[PDB]
């Protein structure tokens, strides 16, 4: 089997800029390499066929090169777009076998994130569920740091968090952080805290809510 | 415009069988050689299958042969995937694709999940804020199996400041909550409902988003 | 089998900003083998240790080398400013990274030396209404924009070159300006390691 390396998982630019993705081979698949971009809903499309060869509808701004076993494509002229990732596949010998991907994240301007705080539903508090959710939305960079805490004190165990894609419109990360602690527990407590920590400010976001009070 | 559709996806038990089919338009279907590629969960594409245009032959990666079969109904317009004998490792979006010297055309895919637990329907709790010119809600949909589940707002109306937090998956139960982001002024004004389809379990609960009513 | 490191041991080495960037999957190495050959002067690593870089397996491993004088061993960190980390070279900071400072000795005789070491000073964009100026800061595993209208090496230092951009990348210029460092007696080069974890495989393992 002829393996398919690319040679970072990972790449960010900004917008206009030039950008480079790079494939090794590792044998001779004489030019027969294609280039696919997937984006964040999921959708792949064809970018460029043997090398260096503009698929239809695909614009200008794309452009493909190398040859051996060395290939390389590129984007000029960045778009908001272009945020996707990005896959070479080799068409030499069975099995075919795709690059294991780069990722294109669009830099943006700082921004810190929206924080909101929800209570346990009525409906979960019946089945004996106490879920509290916490949303920290449209921030940039995507790294971001949460702490819980309960009455005052810090939470670390029964935590789940999610983190969106690179939103496709605004170039933001979002993050969802939700503790799960039974009903009976749930309700052996007034405060609960949500201290969402960002480079974008050396004081965390902090939002809250009691129990009683409501 | 060359389309494909795949249909037939599902939650599979180990060991069994499941049949994938894709429908092709916009294009001479007997004319070109046709192709699966998946995608695992961990986003790693796998050409899966290729059969010929009429087709007189047919090509499987030694990981998928003798256990998969392509084949094509040039007078219905449709490419199948028979697949028996199904493994974990065959759990992935897979992708009715038009082929030749590349995969120059993708459909939507459709997923698989191999899997020995059990259906289960979700539960939709509404996230409304405790007691600024936009306001933010939510739904929580927990304990579902499998995925996907499909969320919108108001029937897809509020589609501008909506995304959907991926799925966590916890002693075989799924997670996910969606978040979407209204003007103040159409809050409480305006009902703002989150939509929660689950096909597997052919499952659809509506939550209203209503302000909590703490007294 | 066998992570080949030759090309970095034969002919001139490149300057800086337009660094040689070797990739090795599926294969055995020796880190101490290479670097045993050298005078190395500096070994810093970050998020993983020297010792460590020279005894684990990746998925992949990325060895860039270039000429750089010992001299300017600051201009490494991306703790500084700068001209080297802004338009030049900027590692991956997601990602375990090696920087290594090391000198060719006397008895490593298949190396050839540059006329001297160059760098960029200056990378920018006049852009259309030709007021503003807008540095153009490399990216992480990308090359500066100038490698495209800066020489292998800078004739001479100060050296401005412009080359004029379509309106498809939006018009304008492309201006860069290069610097020269004055040779010295051995040569002086550099060498950036970043490794990666995957999926698969156990490709990028030292050899026993
Ligand atoms: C090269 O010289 C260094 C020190 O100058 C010495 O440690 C090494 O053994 C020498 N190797 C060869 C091959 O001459």
């Amino acid at each position: 089997d002829i393996q398919m390396t690319q040679t970072t998982s990972s790449l960010s630019a900004s917008l206009g800029d030039r950008v480079t993705i790079s494939c090794r081979a590792s044998q001779d698949i004489s030019n027969y390499l294609n280039w696919y971009q997937q984006k964040p809903d999921g959708t792949v499309k064809l970018l460029i066929y043997y090398t260096s060869r503009l698929h239809s509808g695909v614009p200008s701004r794309f452009s493909g090169s190398g040859s051996g076993t060395d290939y390389s494509l590129t984007i000029s002229n960045l778009e908001q777009e272009d945020i996707a990732t990005y896959f070479c596949q080799q068409g030499n010998t069975l099995p075919r076998t795709f690059g294991g991907g780069t990722k294109l994240e669009i830099k943006r301007a700082d921004a810190a994130p929206t924080v909101s705080i929800f209570p346990p539903s009525s409906e979960q508090l019946t089945s004996g569920g106490a879920s509290v959710v916490c949303f920290l939305n449209n921030f940039y960079p995507k790294d971001i740091n949460v702490k819980w805490k309960i009455d005052g004190s810090e939470r670390q165990n029964g935590v789940l968090n999610s983190w969106t894609d690179q939103d496709s419109k605004d170039s933001t990360y979002s993050m969802s952080s939700t503790l799960t602690l039974t009903k009976d527990e749930y309700e052996r407590h007034n405060s609960y805290t949500c201290e969402a920590t960002h480079k974008t400010s050396t004081s965390p976001i902090v939002k809250s809510f009691n129990r009683n009070e409501c | 415009d060359v389309k494909l559709v795949e249909s037939g996806g599902g939650l599979v038990k180990p060991g069994g069988s499941l049949k994938l089919s894709c429908a092709a338009s916009g294009f001479t279907f007997s004319s070109y050689t046709m192709s699966w590629v998946r995608q695992t969960p961990e986003k790693r594409l796998e050409w899966v299958a290729t059969i010929s245009s009429g087709g007189s032959y047919t090509y499987y990666p030694d990981s998928v042969k003798g256990r998969f079969t392509i084949s094509r109904d040039n007078a219905k317009n449709t490419l199948y995937l028979q697949m028996s004998s199904l493994k974990s490792e065959d759990t992935a979006m897979y992708y009715c694709t038009r082929d030749g010297n590349d995969y120059d055309y993708w459909g939507q895919g459709t997923t698989l999940t191999v899997s020995s637990a059990k259906t289960t329907p979700p539960s939709v709790y509404p996230l409304a804020p405790g007691s600024n010119s936009m306001v933010t809600l939510g739904c929580l949909v927990k304990g579902y199996f499998p995925e996907p589940v499909t969320v919108t707002w108001n029937s897809g109306s509020l589609s501008s400041g909506v995304h959907t937090f991926p799925a966590v998956l916890q002693s075989d139960l799924y997670t996910l909550s969606s978040s979407v982001t209204v003007p103040s002024s159409t809050w409480p004004s305006e009902t703002v409902t989150c939509n929660v389809a689950h096909p597997a379990s052919s499952t659809k609960v509506d939550k209203k988003i209503v302000p909590r009513d703490c007294g | 089998v066998e992570c080949d490191f030759s090309p970095l041991l034969s002919g001139t080495p490149p300057q800086v900003y337009n660094f040689k960037r070797l990739v090795f999957t599926n294969c055995n190495y020796n880190l101490t083998k290479l670097l045993s050959l050298f005078s190395v002067n500096d070994f810093t690593c970050s998020q993983i240790s020297p010792a460590a870089i020279a005894s684990n397996c990746y998925s992949s491993l990325i060895l860039d080398y270039f000429s750089y004088p010992l001299s300017m061993k600051s201009d490494l960190s991306v703790s500084s400013a700068g001209p080297i980390s802004q338009f030049n070279y900027k590692q991956s900071f997601s990602n375990p990274t090696c920087l290594i400072l090391a000198t060719v000795p006397h008895n490593l005789t298949t190396i050839t030396k540059p006329l001297k070491y160059s760098y960029i000073n200056k990378c920018s964009r006049l852009l259309s209404d030709d007021r503003t100026e807008v540095p153009q800061l490399v990216n992480a595993n990308q090359y500066s924009p100038c490698v495209s209208i800066v020489p292998s090496t800078v004739w001479e230092d100060g050296d401005y070159y412009r080359k004029q951009l379509s309106p498809l990348e939006g018009g304008g210029w492309l201006v860069a300006s290069g610097s020269t460092v004055a040779m010295t007696e051995q040569l002086q080069m550099g060498f950036g390691i970043t490794v990666q974890y995957g999926t698969d495989t156990n490709s990028v393992c030292p050899k026993l």
